[PDB]
């Protein structure tokens, strides 16, 4: 898995590694899931979602 | 915006209303509670600094309804390779004196990684773009903030199928004069969506092209200054509203 090709996998942010290694990363006001690469969530009013669409 | 539709009040959350002595200036957008990006040529004319308004929670400007949220800007800052009257690094950065209160109508657009925009978020055909601009070329503004979804160019064929674009920018829109963001926008946000949440892409910008028939709207490249922008973010403000900053 490579940030370049599909976003390695990950729902927002992809940094390449020594190896075949491939770390995702979420903005603030989210954190990674067990699976390695969603993002979910920590606040109310996370940057770019729509609460009114949320909800 | 020229072709668009009303944007249903909270679905822009992130959208800014820029007012100058309770005039409409431009747009812009929420990336964080007291940090704003719009267009540098928004500013090119501005006297008196303390007359700058930021207003988020907007929608329909007739109508006061206790969502809108006004604060005063405490900087704008302006990369030093803009040149005042001129399209290229047209952005802005702007310090609002006190945070906005995050609410159902007020929202901040994700600002991406750069390696993120420009090797996934660039892909995306179709982002959004909203004002209260005019409805048409040589029209009245919007009362109601309006969108529009725009597909994005390559800038090769940008330049074939028109009848000045620079990695500073990027084309988006439709050739045949019904569709495009206008005066009035500039300074808004250009939002793409990527796996159910929204990014900061472009900005409005500027050109004589108000829906012109052979012509795409012009915005600027937000990729290019994502670093520009995270540096000033950590920055302690200065006193003198303006502030020119290095660029890169
Ligand atoms: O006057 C200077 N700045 C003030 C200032 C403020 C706010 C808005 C504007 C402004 C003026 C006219 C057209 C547009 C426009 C066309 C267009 C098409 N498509 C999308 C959006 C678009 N916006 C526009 O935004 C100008 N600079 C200046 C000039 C001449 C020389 C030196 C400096
Ligand atoms: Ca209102
Ligand atoms: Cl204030
Ligand atoms: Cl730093
Ligand atoms: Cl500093």
């Amino acid at each position: 898995l490579i940030c370049v090709n599909e976003n390695g996998g990950c729902e927002q942010y992809c940094s390449d590694h020594t190896g075949t290694k491939r770390s995702c990363r979420c903005h603030e006001g989210y954190s990674l899931l067990a699976d390695g690469v969603s993002c979910t969530p920590t606040v109310e009013y996370p940057c770019g979602k729509i609460p009114i669409l949320e909800k | 915006i020229v072709g668009g539709k009303v944007c249903p009040k909270g679905e822009c959350p992130w959208q800014v209303l820029l007012l100058v002595n309770g005039a409409q200036l431009c747009g812009g957008t929420l990336i964080n509670t007291i940090w704003v990006v719009s267009a540098a040529h928004c500013f090119d004319k501005i006297k008196n600094w303390r007359n700058l308004i930021a207003v988020l929670g907007e929608h329909d400007l007739s109508e006061h309804d206790g969502d809108e949220q006004s604060r005063r800007v405490a900087q704008v800052i302006i990369p030093s390779t803009y040149v005042p009257g001129t399209t290229n690094h047209d952005i802005a950065l702007l310090r609002l004196h006190q945070p906005v209160v995050l609410t159902d109508h007020v929202v901040p657009l994700c600002l991406p990684e750069r390696t993120f925009s420009e090797r996934t978020l660039a892909f995306v055909r179709f982002s959004l773009v909203s004002g209260w601009g005019q409805l048409l070329d040589r029209g009245a503004t919007a009362l109601e903030l309006m969108v529009l979804n725009v597909p994005r160019l390559m800038t090769q064929d940008c330049l074939q199928q028109s009848r000045n674009i620079t990695e500073y920018m990027f084309c988006a829109g439709y050739s045949d004069g019904s569709k495009d963001s206008c005066k009035g926008d500039s300074g808004g946000p250009h939002a793409t969506h990527y796996r159910g949440t929204w990014y900061l892409t472009g900005i409005v910008s500027w050109g004589q092209g108000c829906a012109t028939v052979g012509h795409f709207g012009v915005y600027t490249r937000v990729s290019q200054y994502i670093e520009w922008l995270q540096k000033l973010m950590r920055s302690e403000p200065r006193p003198g509203v303006l502030l020119r900053a290095p660029f890169p």
